[PDB]
């Protein structure tokens, strides 16, 4: 966005049971995701690993395995209570990466800031056959 | 104990004469499985005309749920209340629907 | 990051459990491979081509020695249509002591296996005696793998790697091999044939020891240098000839009287000997075609090029194909795979109708194993041919290179093919399976008369046509005023007419309409699995359902649920669902043999004839009474011999249904169990401290497919051998 | 007197397999009284039988070591021999059939591809346009062959969808 | 202007697509010069569902 | 991780970016289309291969295709 | 013996040859493979 | 009756009525005549 946010670990959590969906032993060797959204008032939601949830008024924290979890839940609460949330991403040495707004508009948008890549200008099917690429290391639709 | 139940006649018309088996007491067709004769001996049922009235009062039955289902749906169709009123369906499904039909069947 | 997957950097950055899987499925996928040119592709691949070579010889050394270890050679070699063959000791501690008891057949001390490979029937044909010569001959393919060992090793260092361009020599190549490998080979042959195992039917040991001091033919060597070619079918062996001693015996080395040894109901040594002589020599004069670094020869290029056709027949012709075969490796191979499993068809369907080992006819259950090993090795080997053609449509087919030429224009009608294909499949199958069921119903009803029997005329008239008088159709070679048959009239008719007017040999049975059906369910199977390979092969680089398919690999699993849904769309994927029908295919025409054949043997022709119109028959009378000594094997009240039989066939069983398992049920419920397995693993006492180094993964679509085909295959392959061996061995 | 085969007048197997049907169908017969419905139709199954077993016979029909008759497939054998009955004529008899449920499917589907939104025609059938066809289609072979040589039976490759390879 | 007149039967020549020699039917061509401006609409959909596609001048010819 | 690549085909319905549950996609300016927007795929290597984009893509061919291979500890959705 | 310098096995050789291919053998290929599987760089 | 043929004229009709016909047909030649074999008229 204008600034990008840091996440705060004084953010409470929304009230839950113990749930055996949830975190592995993956969040500790390897990377796992936090979750942060700001509600206007304590809502019921349904976690994408869990049960239900109840969010507090205010900010909030949610740890997932997955950044699958992190989006899923994310476009829940978009489509549900228009949240407009953000996850990160805490690797196992504590480097915290910042995701899904990284122009703060979301991939709906284009904010005219954003380079284009991976992108062919020669149409689908237009590639070369896989002969004349043999022996190089690069798969047609690579050049 | 010595004639084989049998309600099923197949036709004469290709090789199927050979279905018709000797059932036994004069009489020949497919060996049936469902056990009706017997429920039919544990139901008092003597002759061949208490199955035809039988038979009529089942298709009388058949057509008069059809014309429920007709009524109940494009004429008089219940509310969601209606179907909501658990505590009287329970009711009178278990005292009317079986507790009759177990008095019903014990008469 | 591992280094398990040498070959593959990416493979070894996979931190699950499908880095071990799939590294050992691109084992030898080295065009797949990180890093790796043409040339050091093709000495890879010849380095691979001495292992195989090594790897057959050690194999077949290991049988020699076998047999002459545990074996009754000598034993079958007095007595051949007595004692049984052994194959090799069976030393199970976990063996009861009525199963060593149960086991000790052919006349020997310890639990034996009864040998069905024909190997017993082939060493006494070709002059092989005793167990010594055996085991000289064990050490020997022994020394001659390792000298392939060693050879593959030497052409893998520096100043002995040969180049791109020597693998590519095409001309000189054909030329040798054919000459070489081929027509030299089989002089040796008849040369072996002629020096050991002429004399050695005929009571006269030759051996490494007295073989210059002996003399092949009386004449010796003057007929070879002179004309008199004729002197060497002088005086050939007689019908009452034994192949052990020379009572009424003759001295002839090379004769064509043809038919059957009158004995041991098999070719006569002189007419192999003779065949081999003139393979011989016409493969050495085919072998001086292709152009070599002298003036002369015949090159690939020129005459690929040279035949186009007039008036557009082909559009360009064959121009262009001879660096498409050169350059695709996969080209070769597939052809290499559909004439290997063509021949091996040929074998298959030649061996038993002329049996070319003595006493190899009188061994049922030997022919049986033999016809039904090399039919399957055959109906695999064409499926390889198919799938590896494919994989020359989508990995290494240049359009440009070749453009209007054969393959261009094949592939642009390929919709034509496939839908003609699937016009007579569908067209084969519906008629035969309509037929079957009209006559099995009918004969359900009574009334067996009432079904359809179309009698073979073709074949028939073709049997009559070679000489078969049964069916009466009085036309060439039945006929003696035909010039085919006063053509050869006193050169191989007398033997071959005996032969095939003989019943009770497998020479050209009598066929009915039962023969007839079987014979259409065949072609059923054969089309179906061309239609479905072949559209595997031609859909493999574009589809209208994926234009893109030459871009996704040969071997991916499907392209997601959008556009309908894009399962099995590749065609590995084709292919696996071909081996299924290739399967059953096999699976039918060995039953045909089977069932045939157990009916000659028992002498109740008739109850084949009357009884495989109509499918219950077929049921009734292969799958349940053959199989009433299959699954005695282990009887609460006792155990036989045929106790492992049984025990494979149930083996085979639950192999079929673990392949069901794998077929049925696809990835991604499996992940889940397996994440809750993890769980579990991860979240209990005791347990938790021993932890995974590959994370466990549910087996991908593609792997799900092999393993499921791999499971289905070997259990398939089990249950059929075991009840063949077991049903032709309980009688006979 | 074909491939090996006698005719079924002078087969031995035929006239045995024959008595053995009377056999085993007059086993059945004892177990009924003659004025009884079963044996009425058992009755009437037996000469179901013996008019079967007749009307094969002197049929141009032979049979071979089995007592079952045997088909003739190739024509012109079929031809000298008194033979054509068995698959001759009745592979015609099929294809007049075949063609003219492939005609009148053509026609039907040509005479909906020329109307607006031609999808629901397949699931709504119409029944007089259907059945004018179904009454035209005697002479489809004629029909097939003018439109083979006029050229409206084939269209142009130019459009028709094909596989990009 | 510069592409075939709006409502008129063309040809596509596509070979990746779908409707590869098929007839479609013009509904806008697009003048702000991009890459693929004619827009067709076929009677028959995809196996994706869709009846809409796009292509380039030289992708569209008349039908005979 | 896998390979995703956006042909120029695309006419920037901007729906490819809504139905993959992982960021992969991201919508850029463009000029080639009508709607002057362009998919791009900057976090590549976040990529399971799920081909829900190939699904959301209205163009006959797709604009953005998905190729499988080298899979990683993300790309294989583990959350272990 | 009468030539059997192609040397013949003895006729105890199974009891000491089995179980060195049936259990030791598959030991030694499950250590092996196990090793090489889990070697990081 | 306009919308009760219309809807007569889908499935039923070449689904039932072609069915039907086309058995009981079949069932009569069946029938009359006895089970032939070959066509001698
Ligand atoms: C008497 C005149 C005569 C005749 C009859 C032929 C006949 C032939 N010539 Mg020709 N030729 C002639 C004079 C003649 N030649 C002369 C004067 C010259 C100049 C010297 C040549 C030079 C010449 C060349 C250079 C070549 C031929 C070839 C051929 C063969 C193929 C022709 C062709 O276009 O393919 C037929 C046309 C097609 C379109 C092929 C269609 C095949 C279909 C699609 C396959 C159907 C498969 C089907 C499913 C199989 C079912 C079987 C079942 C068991 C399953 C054919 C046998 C070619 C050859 O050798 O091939 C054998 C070739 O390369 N000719
Ligand atoms: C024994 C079981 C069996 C049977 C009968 C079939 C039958 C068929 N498969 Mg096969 N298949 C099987 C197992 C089987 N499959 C298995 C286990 C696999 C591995 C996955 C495959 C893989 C496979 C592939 C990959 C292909 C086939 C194809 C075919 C067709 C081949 C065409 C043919 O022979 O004429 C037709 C054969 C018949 C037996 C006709 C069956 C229909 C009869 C007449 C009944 C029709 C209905 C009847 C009138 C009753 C109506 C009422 C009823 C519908 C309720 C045919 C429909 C090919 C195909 O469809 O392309 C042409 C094809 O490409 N199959
Ligand atoms: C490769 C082919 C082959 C096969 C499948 C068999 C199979 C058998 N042999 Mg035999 N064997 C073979 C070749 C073979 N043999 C050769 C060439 C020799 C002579 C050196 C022997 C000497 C031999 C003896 C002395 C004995 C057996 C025994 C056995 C049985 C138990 C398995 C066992 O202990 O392995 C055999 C184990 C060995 C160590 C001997 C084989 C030595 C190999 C061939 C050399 C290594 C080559 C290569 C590097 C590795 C081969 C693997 C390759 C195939 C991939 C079994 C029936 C035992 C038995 O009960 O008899 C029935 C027994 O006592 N074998
Ligand atoms: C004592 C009263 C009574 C009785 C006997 C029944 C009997 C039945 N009800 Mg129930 N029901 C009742 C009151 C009653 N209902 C009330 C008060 C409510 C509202 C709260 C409902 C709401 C209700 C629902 C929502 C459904 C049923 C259904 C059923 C049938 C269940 C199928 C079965 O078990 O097979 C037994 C089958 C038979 C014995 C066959 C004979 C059926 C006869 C003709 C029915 C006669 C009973 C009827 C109440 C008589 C008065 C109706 C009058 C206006 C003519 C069964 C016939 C199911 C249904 O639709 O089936 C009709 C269903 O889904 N009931
Ligand atoms: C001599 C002939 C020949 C040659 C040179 C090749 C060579 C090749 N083929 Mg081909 N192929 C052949 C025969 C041949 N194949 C046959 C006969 C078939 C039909 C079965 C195939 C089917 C086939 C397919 C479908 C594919 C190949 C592929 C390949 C490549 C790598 C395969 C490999 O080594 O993976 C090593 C594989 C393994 C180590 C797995 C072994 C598991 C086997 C196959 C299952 C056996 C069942 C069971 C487990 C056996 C044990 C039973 C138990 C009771 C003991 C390589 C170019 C692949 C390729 O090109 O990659 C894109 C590919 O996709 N081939
Ligand atoms: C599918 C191929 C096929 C096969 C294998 C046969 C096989 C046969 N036919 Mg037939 N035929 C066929 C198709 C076939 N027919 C077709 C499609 C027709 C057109 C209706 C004919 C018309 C026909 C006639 C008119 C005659 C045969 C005859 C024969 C027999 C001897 C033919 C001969 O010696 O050739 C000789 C070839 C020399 C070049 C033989 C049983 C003859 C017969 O009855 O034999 C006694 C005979 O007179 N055939
Ligand atoms: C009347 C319409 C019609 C016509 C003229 C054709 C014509 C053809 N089809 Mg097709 N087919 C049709 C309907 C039709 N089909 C239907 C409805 C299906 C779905 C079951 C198929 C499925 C099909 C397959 C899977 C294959 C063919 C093939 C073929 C070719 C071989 C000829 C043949 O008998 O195939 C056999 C045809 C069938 C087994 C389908 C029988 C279904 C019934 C008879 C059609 C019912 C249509 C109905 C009566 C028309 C309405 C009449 C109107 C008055 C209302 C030929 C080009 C083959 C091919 O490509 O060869 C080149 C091929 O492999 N067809
Ligand atoms: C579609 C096939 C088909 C055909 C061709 C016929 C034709 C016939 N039926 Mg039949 N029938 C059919 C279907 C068919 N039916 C069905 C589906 C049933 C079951 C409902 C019956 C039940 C039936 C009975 C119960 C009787 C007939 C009778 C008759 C015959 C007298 C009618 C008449 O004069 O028509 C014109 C005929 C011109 C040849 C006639 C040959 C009667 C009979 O036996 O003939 C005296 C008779 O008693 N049919
Ligand atoms: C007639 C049986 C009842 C049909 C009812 C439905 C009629 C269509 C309903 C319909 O739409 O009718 C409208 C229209 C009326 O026909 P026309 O007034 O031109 O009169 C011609 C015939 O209909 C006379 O029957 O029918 C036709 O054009 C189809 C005629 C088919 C041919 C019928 C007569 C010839 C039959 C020949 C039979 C033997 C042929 C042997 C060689 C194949
Ligand atoms: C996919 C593909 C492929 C493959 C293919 C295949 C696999 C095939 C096969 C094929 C086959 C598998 C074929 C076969 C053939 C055969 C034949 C062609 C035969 C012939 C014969 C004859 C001609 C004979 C004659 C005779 C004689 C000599 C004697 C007796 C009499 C008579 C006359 C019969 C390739 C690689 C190319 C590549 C591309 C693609
Ligand atoms: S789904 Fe396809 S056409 Fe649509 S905006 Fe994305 S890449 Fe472009
Ligand atoms: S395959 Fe799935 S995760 Fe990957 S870019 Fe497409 S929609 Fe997103």
């Amino acid at each position: 966005p204008w600034k990008q946010p840091e996440l705060d670990p004084d953010t409470p959590s929304p009230i839950f049971g113990g749930s055996t969906g949830g975190l592995l032993r993956k969040a500790q060797v390897e990377e796992f995701y936090v979750t942060t959204w700001e509600s206007p008032k304590e809502q019921i939601f349904e976690m994408p690993t869990g049960g239900a949830a109840i969010m507090r008024k205010g900010p909030n924290l949610l740890k997932l395995a997955r950044k699958e979890h992190c989006l899923a839940l994310t476009t829940q609460l978009r489509t549900k209570f228009r949240m407009s949330p953000c996850f990160y991403r805490v690797y196992a040495d504590g480097k915290v990466e910042y995701l899904h707004p990284k122009d703060g508009v979301y991939p709906e948008k284009v904010n005219a800031g954003r380079v284009g890549v991976n992108q062919n200008m020669r149409s689908i099917g237009k590639n070369v056959d896989p002969i004349k690429v043999k022996f190089t290391g690069s798969e047609p639709f690579e050049i | 104990t010595h004639i084989k139940p049998s309600a099923q006649v197949v036709w004469p018309i290709v090789g199927q004469e050979i279905l018709n088996g000797d059932v036994g007491g004069g009489f020949q067709g497919i060996q049936i499985t469902s056990g009706f004769f017997q429920l039919w001996r544990a139901s008092g049922i003597t002759s061949e005309l208490q199955l035809y009235s039988t038979a009529i009062g089942g298709l009388v039955l058949a057509a008069a749920c059809f014309f429920a289902g007709w009524f109940h749906y494009h004429k008089a169709a219940p509310k969601l209340e209606w179907f909501q009123n658990v505590e009287s369906m329970l009711n009178h499904h278990l005292a009317g629907l079986l507790g009759l039909g177990s008095l019903a069947w014990a008469g | 990051t591992k280094l398990f997957p040498k070959f593959s950097q990416g493979l070894a950055q996979d931190p699950s459990t499908r880095r071990i899987w799939y590294g050992l499925a691109t084992a030898h996928d080295f065009e797949s491979h990180d890093g790796m040119t043409e040339e050091n592709l093709y000495q890879k691949i010849f380095a691979s081509h001495f292992g195989q070579l090594a790897i057959i010889f050690l194999w077949t050394s290991g049988n020699l020695f076998h047999v002459a270890w545990q074996g009754n050679f000598e034993q079958w070699v007095t007595d051949p249509i007595h004692v049984r063959p052994i194959a090799h000791a069976i030393w199970d501690p976990h063996f009861g002591q009525p199963a060593v008891e149960a086991f000790t057949r052919g006349g020997a001390s310890g639990p034996v296996n009864i040998a069905t490979s024909g190997v017993y029937q082939w060493w006494y044909t070709i002059g092989l005696r005793s167990n010594q010569e055996l085991y000289v001959s064990s050490v020997f393919l022994a020394l001659v793998s390792a000298v392939f060992l060693f050879a593959g090793w030497l052409h893998l260092q520096p100043n002995f790697q040969p180049s791109l361009s020597w693998f590519k020599d095409a001309e000189s190549r054909l030329n040798h091999h054919l000459a070489g490998l081929f027509g030299v080979s089989s002089l040796a042959w008849t040369g072996h044939l002629v020096h050991v195992a002429i004399p050695e039917s005929r009571g006269q040991h030759v051996g490494w020891d007295n073989f210059l001091s002996v003399l092949p033919h009386p004449q010796g060597l003057t007929p070879f240098w002179s004309g008199n070619w004729a002197a060497y079918a002088q005086n050939p062996d007689t019908a009452s000839h034994a192949f052990g001693t020379a009572d009424g015996s003759g001295t002839a080395i090379l004769t064509f009287l043809g038919g059957f040894h009158p004995q041991t109901q098999s070719l006569w040594l002189s007419d192999m000997a003779h065949h081999h002589l003139a393979i011989a020599v016409l493969f050495i004069v085919a072998g001086h075609m292709y152009r070599t670094n002298f003036g002369i020869g015949h090159r690939l290029e020129a005459i690929l090029e040279a035949h186009t056709p007039p008036a557009g027949g082909l559009g360009a012709g064959h121009k262009g194909l001879f660096h498409t075969v050169n350059n695709s490796l996969h080209f070769q191979l597939g052809l290499a795979l559909a004439s290997v499993g063509t021949i091996t068809s040929l074998v298959a369907q030649h061996m038993y109708s002329l049996p070319p080992y003595a006493y190899l006819a009188v061994d049922f259950t030997t022919q049986a194993s033999l016809y039904t090993h090399h039919q399957y090795i055959a109906g695999f080997i064409m499926c390889g041919a198919f799938a590896h053609g494919a994989i020359f449509f989508i990995r290494d087919y240049d359009p440009e290179q070749n453009k209007g030429n054969v393959l261009a224009r094949v592939l642009d009608h390929k919709e034509a093919i496939i839908s003609h294909l699937s016009w007579v499949s569908l067209f084969l199958g519906f008629h035969t399976l309509g037929l079957y069921v009209h006559n099995d119903v009918v004969q359900a009803f009574g009334t067996p008369e009432k079904q359809i029997l179309i009698e073979p005329v073709f074949a028939q008239w073709i049997q009559a046509a070679q000489g078969k008088s049964l069916y009466g159709f009085d036309l060439l070679l039945a006929s003696s005023s035909s010039p085919a048959y006063s053509a050869g009239q006193s050169l191989w008719l007398p033997g071959w007419l005996e032969a095939i007017n003989n019943n009770q040999n497998s020479l050209f049975l009598t066929i009915g309409p039962g023969d007839f059906l079987v014979h259409h369910a065949i072609a059923l199977g054969l089309h179906t699995t061309t239609l479905i390979l072949v559209k595997g092969a031609l859909d493999a680089r574009g589809s209208k359902l994926m234009p893109d398919k030459k871009d996704f690999g040969y071997s991916f699993p499907c392209d997601g649920p959008g556009r309908g849904g894009t399962c099995d769309i590749s065609a590995y994927d084709a292919f696996y669902l071909a081996v299924f029908w290739m399967l059953n295919t096999i699976g039918w025409v060995t039953f045909y043999w089977h069932w045939k054949h157990l009916t000659l043997w028992q002498g109740n022709v008739s109850q084949f004839d009357e009884s495989s119109t109509y499918l219950m028959g077929w049921l009734r009378d292969y799958l349940w009474l053959n199989s009433s000594q299959l699954i005695n094997g282990y009887n609460p009240f006792g155990m036989n011999s045929l106790s492992v039989w049984a025990w494979t066939f149930l083996f085979g069983h639950l192999v079929y249904a673990t392949g069901f398992m794998f077929l049925i049920s696809w990835r991604g419920y499996w992940q889940e169990l397996i994440e809750t397995l993890v769980w579990a693993h991860e979240k209990t006492p005791l347990a938790n401290l021993v932890y995974w180094k590959d994370k466990p993964v549910a087996l991908s679509i593609v792997q799900a497919r092999l393993v499921g085909l791999a499971h289905f295959s070997v259990g398939y392959i089990f249950t059929y051998a075991a009840f063949l061996i077991a049903s032709t061995a309980g009688r006979f | 007197d074909i491939a090996g085969l006698t005719p079924c007048s002078e087969s031995k197997a035929y006239n045995k397999l024959e008595r053995k049907e009377l056999k085993v169908l007059d086993k059945r017969l004892k177990k009924y009284e003659p004025g009884s419905a079963p044996y009425l139709a058992l009755q009437a199954t037996k000469e179901r039988t013996e008019n079967r077993f007749k009307t094969y016979a002197k049929q141009g029909l032979l049979c071979g070591n089995d007592g079952l008759p045997h088909l003739i497939s190739d024509p012109g054998l079929a031809l000298r021999f008194n033979h054509a009955g068995e698959v001759f004529i009745p592979t015609f008899g099929f294809l007049y059939v075949a063609g003219y449920i492939g005609h009148v499917g053509r026609q039907y589907i040509i005479l909906s591809k020329e109307d607006a939104k031609p999808t629901d025609k397949e699931i709504i059938l119409d029944v007089p346009l259907a059945l004018k066809l179904a009454f035209q289609g005697w002479a489809w072979p004629l029909a097939s062959i003018q439109e083979l040589r006029n050229g409206s039976l084939l269209e142009k490759d130019e459009n028709i969808t094909v596989s990009p390879r | 202007e510069i592409g075939p007149k709006r409502g008129s039967l063309v040809k596509v020549l596509r070979p990746e697509s779908y409707w590869y020699n098929q007839v479609g039917k013009v509904v806008s061509v697009d003048q702000s010069g991009i890459r693929y401006p004619v827009v067709v609409r076929f009677e028959n959909q995809n196996y994706a569902g869709v009846s809409t596609n796009n292509y380039a001048l030289d992708e569209v010819t008349d039908p005979p | 991780a896998h390979v995703v690549k956006i042909y120029d085909t695309c006419i920037g319905c901007t729906q490819c970016v809504r139905a993959c549950p992982l960021d992969v996609l991201e919508m850029v300016p463009w000029d080639g289309c009508k709607a002057a927007q362009m998919a791009s795929s900057p976090r590549t290597e976040d990529c399971v291969g799920c081909k829900r984009c190939e699904t959301a893509c209205p163009t006959d061919f797709l604009s953005v295709r998905v190729y499988l291979g080298n899979e990683s500890t993300r790309s294989l959705g583990l959350a272990y | 013996a009468t030539e059997g310098y192609p040397f013949v096995p003895p006729d105890w050789a199974p009891a000491l040859f089995v179980p060195l291919t049936g259990l030791v053998l598959p030991a030694v290929g499950m250590a092996w493979a196990f090793t090489y599987i889990q070697k990081e760089r | 009756m306009k919308d009760f043929t219309t809807y007569l004229s889908t499935a039923p009709v070449v689904g039932l009525g072609w069915a039907i016909f086309t058995s009981g047909l079949l069932i009569e030649i069946n029938r009359f005549f006895p089970d032939p074999l070959v066509f001698s008229f």
